[PDB]
RNA sequence: AAAGGUUUGGUCCUGGCCUUAUAAUUAAUUAGAGGUAAAAUUACACAUGCAAACCUCCAUAGACCGGUGUAAAAUCCCUUAAACAUUUACUUAAAAUUUAAGGAGAGGGUAUCAAGCACAUUAAAAUAGCUUAAGACACCUUGCCUAGCCACACCCCCACGGGACUCAGCAGUGAUAAAUAUUAAGCAAUAAACGAAAGUUUGACUAAGUUAUACCUCUUAGGGUUGGUAAAUUUCGUGCCAGCCACCGCGGUCAUACGAU
RNA sequence: ACUAUGCUUAGCCAUAAACCUAAAUAAUUAAAUUUAACAAAACUAUUUGCCAGAGAACUACUAGCCAUAGCUUAAAACUCAAAGGAC
């Protein structure tokens, strides 16, 4: 049995389910929540369930959380321009909080798809090389091309050993 | 951490001095306290010599000017 | 241990693998110094043929000579290998029959 | 059962061994403390010499902390 | 008006010391993923920040701005803002003084003092 | 791990060791040829040959390729800036290649290494601070980040100087080690250098030689084992001796366990 | 028979099978839980400390300590295929 409560939170599949990918402006996200109360239940659940997913997709954003410092829970984002975006998450479900921050400061699906394609621009299927980078190491692997001498012996006339012998004979 | 204004009045009226918790715990024993005393003394002597040198160097420059 | 304690400690600390009589080498060459008999610990009862040797490393070790009959003498050269003699305590080396001066057991 | 008996028997043989060599151990200790003091003094001399001082700070005398001062 | 090279253009932390002149020692914390456990823990870093007015006190949350040129070996940030003052917090949502999870001044009232 | 053997009078629990799988090196025994891949005891000392030229003089190159793993927790990733011993365009802009200063995060061991001793800030030059059990400091060990990278180039970290005065280029030799490739051919291909060029040079490289170390294709058959784990023994000899075992064990006269068969 | 000692006044030493051989805290009693057995019915969560075969070893060395035949901290070589627990 995996230790802790809700051990599914400690699986790569769960961490990858997060959909909030912040815009490049977002630099810090402070989370102010209360450990006791009734109107802050969604905030507590957001710290428990959602903060790991947000950090996983936004490794360079500083997430710092403060407890029981104010009467109500809120989120404050610090942007690179110097703007500060305050969000009030009282009486809001954890799912509601995620959708709100996704709308205001989350990259759209179109933008993310473009980045993925651009990342793979330099991979070409025709390129030959090691398995880590390429599909085929050598043209001998291709069908119809001359096979590797190691697997299949070459004709004698295609061998330097044989060609050298004829030149001596000449 | 909660009401600094009340905290200040309470300490002043009750006459209680509050010292903040020290970030790092310091071990204490005869060997440490004796080395730590010399290290402070050695530093002070080195700095005192530098101050004297600066005054003499500046004094010589002033005379030339 | 708790997840916080497992994090502060990390993976288990692993004692290093200390070497044996051959010092992590397949074989060693040594010069015989003496040939003697060792008595196996009870319940075993025999007169096991062993020899002391000076290995190339510079240390001296006791090596069991396997087989029925050996012609080894002082100043001979042999190739020792690993493998402990279970009944003989302290004998952690064995001589290779058929290499250098030591020869294959003489089937007679 | 035999584990406390062995601690007892092992502990019994150590107390006997300490008794036989009690005087030797005393001279070992007095010499280990003297080396412990010289190591302390030398370590203090290294500090001021590295800092650039040619003599120890004025009015400083390395305290003798391992001697029979108490 | 080129910006700093350092990655931490904006860092939030707690003022853990203020014994240097015009400088506040600040402890920031970031979340780092433990690869074996796949759980996030707090990695803390110390940042020296230029406090020109010596307006910082131990325990207050502050925002630091990366200086364009490092002032010294360790002072590469300045005090941009004091997010929360120690014991003198002002609720961002309502704007009323608070002392923990309570309002020193009710949000219904309008003291304007 | 789909497990197994092994504590006992017996059962159960706990717990270590070992077996079964896979690979590299060396050794014993044994072995036909062919194709391919790889080649490796040693930063110990080196006989001899060769490894950098080109070219109408100036220059350019010999800073590369090739080699080794010396030193160092040495690094990775990322940011900023500026260059190059460069290239190609413009007489000013795109690259390749580096250098310097840095830091989101990650980065070997010992805590019986627990304190370091100037390791800080301010900028009238004062303040007394800086790192550290969230592991400082000290010591020890190791090439890592692997289309490749980093460090080293007889030794003194460096190399003015000095010394014990150069193969860690190819081949080869001495010593050492369990460890054993040719003192070989060609610049025809590709790469590099040079030249405006036809071209020249290259122990890079290419085609060969050597070696069951691996793979593939074939043809001879040899090697080990046979109490249990764990597939498989007949007769005879030996008699706690001679010997055997990875673990449990076997051998004192009916030994499936040793030796021959 | 008699002394140190047990007592008082001042210090020191810091050791016990210092043991309820049960860390603390908040739960739940059903999850078709004798989940080994025996103790003391079982079990979830939280935080810290600690453990990683036995012997060597309440040991050697190290550092600290009013402790000087002392306490706390605490290995390796080497040996064995077990040691150990409950019935
Ligand atoms: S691997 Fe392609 S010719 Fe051999
Ligand atoms: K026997
Ligand atoms: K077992
Ligand atoms: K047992
Ligand atoms: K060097
Ligand atoms: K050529
Ligand atoms: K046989
Ligand atoms: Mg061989
Ligand atoms: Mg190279
Ligand atoms: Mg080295
Ligand atoms: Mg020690
Ligand atoms: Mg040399
Ligand atoms: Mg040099
Ligand atoms: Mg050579
Ligand atoms: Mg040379
Ligand atoms: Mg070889
Ligand atoms: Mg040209
Ligand atoms: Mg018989
Ligand atoms: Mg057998
Ligand atoms: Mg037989
Ligand atoms: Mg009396
Ligand atoms: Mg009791
Ligand atoms: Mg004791
Ligand atoms: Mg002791
Ligand atoms: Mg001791
Ligand atoms: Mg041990």
């Amino acid at each position: 049995p995996m230790k802790g409560r809700f051990p599914i939170r400690r699986t790569l599949q769960y961490l990858g389910r997060g959909d909030v990918v912040f815009k490049e402006s977002v630099k810090i996200m402070t989370v102010n929540y209360n450990t006791y109360g009734e109107l802050g239940e969604g905030a507590r659940k957001f710290v428990f369930f959602n903060i790991p997913q947000i950090q996983y997709k936004n490794p360079w954003v500083q997430i710092m959380m403060f407890k029981n410092m104010t009467p109500s829970p809120f989120l404050r984002f610090y942007l690179d321009s110097g703007e500060q975006v305050l969000v009030d998450v009282e009486t809001k479900s954890n799912k509601e909080i995620m959708e709100h921050i996704k709308k205001i400061l989350g990259k759209k699906e179109e933008t993310l798809r473009e980045e993925e394609l651009e990342k793979q621009q330099r991979f070409h299927p025709g390129n030959f090389g090691p398995r880590k980078y390429c599909l085929r190491e050598c043209m001998c692997e291709v069908e119809g091309q001359v096979p590797c001498p190691g697997l299949v012996p070459l004709p004698k006339e295609m061998t330097g050993k044989y060609k050298a012998a004829l030149k001596a004979s000449t | 951490q909660t009401n600094y204004d009340v905290f200040e009045k309470t300490c002043k009226e009750l006459g209680v001095e509050y010292t903040l918790p020290p970030l790092h715990f310091q071990k204490v024993h005869r060997r440490f306290l004796a080395k730590k005393a010399l290290c402070i003394r050695v530093y002070q002597e080195v700095q005192k010599l530098k101050k004297q040198k600066r005054a003499l160097k500046a004094a010589a420059a002033a005379a030339k000017k | 241990a708790t997840l916080n304690q497992m994090h502060r400690l990390g993976p288990r600390k692993e004692p290093p693998k200390r070497l044996g009589p051959t010092e992590g080498r397949p074989q060693l060459k040594g010069v015989v110094l003496r040939t003697f008999i060792r008595k196996p610990k009870k319940p075993n009862s025999a007169n096991r043929k062993c020899c002391r040797v000076r290995l190339s490393t510079g240390k001296e070790a006791v090596c069991f000579i396997p087989g029925e009959g050996h012609t080894l003498q002082e100043h001979h050269v042999v190739l020792v290998e690993g493998g402990r003699t279970q009944d003989l305590p302290g004998v952690k080396l064995k001589v290779v029959r058929g290499k250098y001066d030591c020869g294959h057991v003489q089937k007679k | 059962v035999l584990k406390i008996r062995r601690r007892k028997m092992n502990h019994h043989k150590y107390r006997k061994l300490v008794k036989r060599t009690r005087f030797l151990r005393r001279k070992v200790r007095e010499g280990r403390l003297k080396k412990k003091q010289i190591k302390f003094e030398k370590d203090l001399k290294r500090i001021w010499l590295k800092a650039g001082l040619k003599e120890a700070p004025e009015n400083w005398q390395t305290p003798k902390i391992y001697l029979k001062n108490k | 008006i080129v910006r700093s090279s350092v990655h931490a253009k904006w860092v939030v932390g707690k003022v853990i010391g203020t014994a240097m002149i015009k400088t506040a020692k600040v402890r920031a914390t970031r979340l780092v993923l433990d690869p074996y456990l796949l759980k996030y823990f707090n990695k803390r870093k110390t940042y020296f920040a230029h406090d020109a007015l010596q307006q910082c006190s131990v325990g207050d949350i502050v925002l630091l701005r990366a200086l364009p040129v490092p002032r010294s070996k360790h002072v590469k940030h300045e005090l941009a803002e004091i997010i929360f003052k120690v014991g003198r917090v002002i609720d961002p949502v309502t704007g009323k003084p608070c002392a923990g999870t309570a309002y020193l001044e009710s949000p219904l009232s309008e003291p304007r003092e």
